[PDB]
């Protein structure tokens, strides 16, 4: 009985989908720069954010 | 090893009465017989308006149901809040305390006119 | 179909 | 980086403790060193509502960023050069930080071997 | 976390209700083609949770 | 559960779909693939690392001001 | 002053001389009317108490309790006209006579200006309640229950009598104002402790503190509905009123001698609330909960801190209104099932949906869920206690944690869950029970908007 | 054969590993034969009053009222003062009370000590 | 979920016994008692009811699982457990 | 509709990966008694499911298609500047 | 009553396979392992020493009690499952509907009329069905909780009301 054609389910999920796709782009670019950004990462540990999950 | 014939018969009638009872748990085309309902001038006007059924009626139907929903749930509440804020809450000191609007080097203000001095020239850092 | 639903009396 | 292993796995006396440095005098080792000339006085840095941890030397490249953000609105894709300028400034601030770290680091091992050199001769 | 984590639930709720209120992960499989939108929704949500760059 | 459902169930078979649910599927799936590397094209530096991390060892003692061993 | 008293006592001839079946009506009419007049007394000035004559006066502490007692008076009449319908008119009239005679004494003691005058009707409330518990009580062990309740208070009250007259022979008058203005530092001489003990134990007993509390479970359970409310919603609180009044001449002796009671109360509330967690009887569970809340006030009053008095007066009223309601909940369930065991009638919400709600805010109010007046009481007391000592919050907060478990425990066991199959006499709730329940909850949330009314003279 | 399952008061031994019924006797099986009989003797009349059309009321369980009695009243008449009861009463009685007294006493005996010599800070503490 | 009615049950029921290769399709009867005529060993009877269990999605208690004995009786116990009367 | 149950002439075990276990039981010496049950799960449109990594890159072909036109638009726009 | 050995083995066979299903998950593994699990069962079917058969089922479930999946698979409707008495809060006993106010009862006339027939039927049937009970009750109280059917014609089986008029499993 698999079915998802109901617009209520489709609209609700899609509404957050477009929200989740961009999301951080808007917020990070909009909020004032109000935390201190670290700049010089030794590349080996800056990739750790992606290495561990890919691993 | 399958029920014994007596209890097999017992389950047989138990089935039979249950089917009749479950059948007796149904409804009827007339059911439920609700009583007369009080109606007001405005709604059946909308009913006879919407009876045509074409999208010309329904597009302004949603906007009207959105219109009176906007007025009696957004427009009215913000009206009384502003009146409460503008003449009761703000009538008392230190109730609505802002932050000082952050001003930057070289940005003028409108209250007293003058522009505060620009930043002094950077030591020329380029990447 | 449609069948009767049992519910405690909420009239009172 | 690797100094953690050099401190714990190796001897701990040859890694400048982050809670200790700087220890040697700044003039000691640096003949006629210059001071970090600040740019935006305490006044302008204050009324910009600048948070304390950002109230640094590179903050001058942060304040005008807000000014660029103010006129950029509603566009949030502006200030790219200014933001990059700010990050590059923190890079210049940052690159100094381990320079001081190894300045103390290299000095203290130098002090160790100098001490052995000036102690074993007796 | 408000966006993608909230997603994974009714995305999961979509499969639950559609596949006769079953919540044991050992009973699905092959739902990729059966519920393309729900499957599409979940992969974006999971990738967002893992921290895929630029999203 | 009245007769006339557009998702009429099946027994031991692939359930029927509709063009609407497919076109809503890959578009967001494709536009997610649009967004990830589109920003990669224009914001490669941040994930790549942008500014380089200098290696301390190669720096001589003149900038570090480490006086020679004699004094 | 008089504008409340004569209307109360002149109500008595009305009930006796009213028609055969109108007794409940006309009594309810003017009991609510008396409540309205009492509410007119709720006003207070800045610092000087509302003084009327040598015989009567009111302050910011007496007034909230006065309006509470008059407010209560209709509720017993509402709550009792179900198990007394099949009774001879004279006994019904006598039952009503007991309540208003009891209620009349409460107005007298709270407004009393002289400690002895406060004292005379302090025990005089016992006689009507003793009759109510014994005669109209519906149980067997009510006889031993009445004896336990009667003798405990007398055993504590009589030392107060000897103590009080000693004050008169030593410091002249015992007028509450004259004591407060002419207060002297009570010495540490070994007689002054027995002085201190006598002036305190009387209010200790009818404010059940751990050890001196076994009468309450026997008092509440076997008492009829009207007896249970009056006893739990006002009677446990004459002791409270006395301490705020009588601790004026117990300092600085209260500073040092407070320790045994404070430890007994603070530990007792954890123990008593633990009993609530495993009580088989619904009425007993509510009764033991009253001990825990009341024991909290013991610490509140006996710390002698401005904040502590304020939170005391907040819990003073809020617990009384709540405990009366919960006893109504148990009573409204009892006659339908004709038993007191909690697990007898489970899953009542599916049968009676509105009582599910009424039980729900009732449990939430007893939970000290903010901003209910109970929370203002407990939270104020915790801060005052915490300033007194940092450790007590371990005991204080633990009580709230225990108070959560047993409060919803009655909710899940009775309201939620599967309905009991065998029972079939549960009829749809009479709108009298429904009306009465809102008569309790609605003023409670109405009080939330104006805590200052019930904060007390320390406010 | 991986190590066995040792039971506990909180995690009892399941009946699937219980040695009694796996080694039944020509007597124990007889014992678990009137178990169902008395169970029926309790179930049968229960349904009779449960299914009785004239029955309008509550089927009071004699076991239920027994439990309430045994847990409410039938304690003191069956209570006997013994060293086990006596020591447990003292341990759970005066014990915690005096323990808290010592804790609160010494804490207050340190607090007033600090303020008396001015070794504590309440610069902004006014609403005590 | 459309109302699952006893005609659909037996259709799904005999679908599975016919599926069971130990019971080839030709001699399936609605009341074909398993070991009496089909020769299906009772050890496999405690196995065909879990096939029913996944077929309709619910657990059959063992007290009656050993009693669930005939395909018509299979259907009969299915109907009342899900109040199937139509 | 009446939920037409398909005539049972199509969900056998050949091709459906269950028959690999079938001969393995035959190698052990047993015949699988329920292969025709699981056959539907391994037959029809339910067969040839996509691989794991195949799921994540769903829409890449269109995503890359949107990419190339995008860079073409901005490269031309940059060139015109 | 008597939990004789063969039912225990069937208990072992049924529950172990369910646990085995929770392990293999994949159908081909479940089917494959079930047959070998089946194969190692029926191969030892010739034991005149029933005690030895018991000894063979000492280590049997002990391995199961080791081999048991810590989270076995249960359909949600069954005990422990997610949908266990989920719809209980909706089902309400029929006798409560007698309380209904006459206006509410008037809203459903014919169904309430049908209730009257059921009320009428259960009245005289009770005396008939109870009378059948004592006249055939075994001596020394009931020996087995099973309830004998209606022997004669017309009469309903004893104690039929609650089972027959039990609220449906999906009440809404
Ligand atoms: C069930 C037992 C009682 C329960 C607990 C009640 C409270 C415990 C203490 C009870 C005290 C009762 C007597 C107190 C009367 C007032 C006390 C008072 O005002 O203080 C006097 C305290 O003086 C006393 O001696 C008061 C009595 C002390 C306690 C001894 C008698 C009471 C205890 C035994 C009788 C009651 C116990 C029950 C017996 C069955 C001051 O007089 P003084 O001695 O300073 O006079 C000046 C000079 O020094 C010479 O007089
Ligand atoms: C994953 C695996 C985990 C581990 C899983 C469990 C695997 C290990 C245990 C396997 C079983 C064990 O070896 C021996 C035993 O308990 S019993 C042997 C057969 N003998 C009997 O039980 C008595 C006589 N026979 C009958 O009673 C019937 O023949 C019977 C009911 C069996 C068949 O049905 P019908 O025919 O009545």
């Amino acid at each position: 009985l698999i079915n998802e054609n109901n617009p209520l389910l489709i609209n609700s999920i899609k509404r957050l989908l477009i929200g989740s796709i961009f999301a951080g782009f808007i917020i990070s670019n909009n909020i004032p720069p109000m935390t201190v950004p670290n700049t010089t990462m030794p590349l080996y540990m800056k990739m750790t954010a992606l290495i561990v999950t890919i691993m | 090893s399958g029920y014994t014939p007596d209890e097999k018969l017992r389950l047989q009638q138990l089935r039979e009465l249950r089917r009749r009872w479950l059948k007796d748990q149904e409804l009827s085309p007339r059911e439920p017989v609700l009583p007369p309902r009080r109606v007001w001038p405005m709604e059946q006007f909308w009913n006879k308006f919407l009876q045509d059924g074409a999208p010309w009626k329904n597009v302004i139907y949603k906007t009207y149901r959105h219109s009176i929903f906007a007025v009696t749930h957004v427009l009215i509440p913000v009206w009384i809040i502003h009146y409460y804020l503008k003449y009761h809450v703000t009538a008392k000191p230190y109730t609505v305390v802002e932050r000082k609007p952050r001003i930057f080097p070289g940005d003028t203000i409108l209250e007293t006119g003058e522009v505060i001095p620009l930043m002094k020239e950077f030591p020329d850092q380029h990447h | 179909k449609r069948l009767f639903i049992i519910k405690p009396s909420g009239f009172y | 980086g690797a100094h953690l292993a050099r401190r714990y796995l190796g001897d701990a006396s040859k890694e400048p403790d982050p809670l200790r440095m700087p220890t040697f005098p700044p003039d000691y080792g640096f003949p006629e060193r210059k001071e970090r000339e600040m740019v935006a006085t305490q006044q302008e840095m204050n009324d910009a509502q600048l948070m304390l941890q950002q109230r640094d030397y590179c903050a001058h490249y942060l304040i005008q960023l807000l000014k660029c953000k103010r006129d950029s609105f509603p566009n949030f894709l502006a200030c790219k050069h200014e933001q990059h300028d700010w990050d590059y400034c923190e890079h210049l601030d940052y690159v100094k930080r381990m320079k001081e770290f190894e300045r103390e680091r290299r000095l203290l091992q130098r002090k160790k071997r100098r001490e052995q050199r000036e102690a074993e001769m007796a | 976390h408000a966006f993608f984590k909230a997603m994974l639930f009714m995305c999961s709720g979509s499969i639950i209700h559609s596949l006769n209120d079953e919540q044991d992960i050992r009973k699905m499989g092959g739902l990729y083609k059966a519920m393309p939108f729900t499957t599409t929704a979940l992969i974006i949500g999971s990738l967002a949770l893992t921290g895929m760059p630029y999203l | 559960a009245g007769g006339g459902v557009h998702i009429e169930p099946r027994y031991r078979q692939f359930p029927q779909l509709t063009r609407s649910q497919l076109i809503q599927a890959e578009f967001f799936s494709a536009t997610m693939w649009f967004w990830i590397l589109w920003r990669f094209w224009h914001d490669s530096d941040a994930v790549l690392g942008h500014f380089p991390y200098p290696d301390p060892s190669q720096w001589t003692d003149e900038e570090l001001g480490i006086l020679p061993d004699d004094e | 002053m008089l504008k409340i008293i004569i209307p109360t006592t002149m109500l008595l001839p009305m009930t006796w001389m009213s028609k055969h079946n109108m007794i409940w009506i006309n009594a309810t009419v003017h009991s609510l009317l008396i409540s309205l007049i009492s509410l007119s007394l709720l006003n207070q000035l800045g610092e000087n108490s509302l003084n009327f004559s040598l015989t009567f006066f009111s302050d910011s502490l007496s007034a909230p309790l006065l309006v509470l007692t008059t407010w209560l008076l209709p509720l017993m009449l509402m709550a009792s006209q179900s198990h007394l319908s099949k009774e001879t008119t004279t006994r019904k009239k006598l039952y009503i006579t007991m309540l208003i005679l009891l209620q009349l004494f409460l107005i007298m003691t709270f407004t009393a200006t002289e400690l002895i005058l406060f004292y005379i009707l302090f025990e005089a409330t016992l006689v009507p309640t003793l009759i109510i518990i014994t005669r109209w009580g519906n149980q067997t062990e009510r006889l031993n229950a009445g004896l336990y309740f009667l003798f405990y208070t007398l055993a504590g009250s009589l030392p107060l009598l000897v103590a009080l007259v000693y004050i008169q022979n030593t410091t002249g008058s015992l007028n509450f104002l004259i004591i407060h203005y002419w207060s002297h530092p009570l010495s540490n001489s070994w007689s002054n402790i027995f002085m201190w003990l006598a002036c305190i134990m009387a209010f200790m007993v009818k404010m059940p503190l751990y050890g001196l509390h076994l009468w309450l479970p026997k008092a509440h359970v076997e008492a009829p509905i009207a007896g249970s409310m009056v006893l739990a919603a006002v009677l446990l609180k004459l002791g409270g009123y006395g301490m705020m009044r009588i601790t004026t001449i117990l300092n600085p002796l209260t500073n040092y001698m407070a320790y045994p009671f404070l430890m007994l109360s603070m530990w007792g509330m954890i123990m008593t609330s633990s009993i609530c967690l495993r009580q088989t009887d619904l009425k007993s569970l509510i009764a033991y909960s009253s001990v825990s809340h009341m024991a909290l006030v013991i610490v509140a009053i006996m710390i002698q801190t401005p904040w502590s008095f304020m939170g005391a007066t907040a819990l003073m009223i809020a617990h009384g209104l709540t405990s009366s309601m919960l006893f109504c909940l148990a009573n409204t369930n009892y006659e339908r099932v004709h038993s007191r065991t909690m697990i007898l009638a489970r899953g009542l919400q599916t049968l009676l949906p509105l009582m599910a709600t009424w039980w729900l805010m009732a449990s939430l109010t007893n939970l000290a869920l903010p901003p209910s007046i109970n929370l203002i009481g407990e939270l104020f007391i915790i801060t005052a206690s915490f300033s007194w000592s940092n450790i007590t919050i371990i005991l204080m907060g633990m009580n709230m944690m225990i108070t959560a478990l047993y409060s919803l425990y009655m909710l899940i066991t009775t309201q939620r869950g599967k309905y009991t199959h065998h029972i079939n006499n549960i009829k749809a709730s009479f709108t009298r029970e429904n009306a009465l329940m809102a008569l309790h909850i609605l003023p409670l949330l109405l009080l939330t908007l104006n805590p200052k009314m019930i904060l007390g003279p320390l406010y | 054969s991986f190590p066995k399952y040792k039971p506990s008061r909180l995690a009892t031994l399941p009946a699937t590993l219980d040695p009694a019924e796996y080694d039944i006797s020509p007597e124990t099986r007889k014992a678990q034969a009137e178990r169902l009989a008395i169970r029926s003797r309790l179930k049968r009349e229960y349904l009779l009053q449960y299914n009785d059309p004239n029955r309008l009321g509550v089927i009071e369980d004699p076991a239920l009222i027994r439990w309430t009695y045994a847990r409410s009243a039938n304690i003191y008449p069956n209570f006997r003062p013994t060293p086990k009861t006596s020591l447990l009463g003292a341990l759970f009685g005066i014990g915690p009370l005096f323990f808290w007294y010592y804790v609160f006493k010494t804490d207050r005996d340190k607090k007033e000590k600090l303020i008396q010599e001015g070794k504590l800070d309440q610069t902004f503490n006014i609403s005590y | 979920a459309p109302p699952l009615t006893l005609e659909a049950i037996k259709d799904r029921v005999l679908y599975v016994l016919k599926l069971y290769d130990k019971i080839d399709p030709e001699k399936l009867s609605v009341n074909s008692h398993f070991m009496k005529d089909l020769g299906l060993d009772s050890l496999d009877q405690v196995e065909i009811i879990m096939a029913m269990e996944d077929e309709f999605g619910f657990e059959i208690p063992d007290i009656d699982a050993e009693k669930l004995m005939c395909p018509q009786e299979i259907v009969d116990y299915i109907a009342d457990k899900k109040d199937v009367y139509e | 509709s009446k939920m037409e149950l398909p005539d049972y002439k199509q969900w056998k075990i050949e091709g459906t990966p269950l028959e690999t276990v079938q001969e393995k039981l035959a190698a052990r010496g047993l015949r699988d008694p329920w292969g025709r049950n699981e056959a539907w799960r391994y037959s029809g449109g339910f067969a040839n499911n996509v691989s794991f990594v195949g799921a994540l890159l769903k829409g890449f072909k269109w995503g890359f298609a949107a990419f190339v036109v995008a860079v073409g638009a901005e490269y031309y726009l940059e060139s015109q500047n | 009553a008597y939990l004789t050995h063969q039912q225990k083995v069937l208990r072992l066979y049924k529950r172990a396979l369910r646990h085995l299903e929770s392990w293999c998950v994949h159908r081909d593994k479940y089917r494959y392992f079930a047959c070998l699990m089946r194969a190692r069962f029926d191969e030892h079917k010739n034991e005149k020493d029933m005690v030895k058969a018991t000894q063979l089922l000492r280590q049997a479930e002990e391995e199961f009690w080791y081999g048991q999946h810590p989270q076995p698979y249960i359909f949600p409707e069954s005990p422990g499952g997610t949908s266990y008495e989920r719809y209980e809060c909706y089902k309400v006993p029929e006798w409560c509907l007698d309380d209904w106010h006459p206006s509410e009862k008037a809203m459903y006339p014919d169904y309430f009329a049908k209730r009257e027939q059921w009320k009428r039927l259960r009245r005289e049937s009770w005396e008939r069905e109870v009378k059948q009970l004592q006249e055939e009750t075994p001596p020394g109280g009931p020996r087995t909780e099973a309830l004998p059917p209606a022997r004669k014609e017309g009469d309903l089986p004893p104690l039929w009301w609650h089972i027959v008029t039990r609220p449906r499993e999906r009440p809404m």
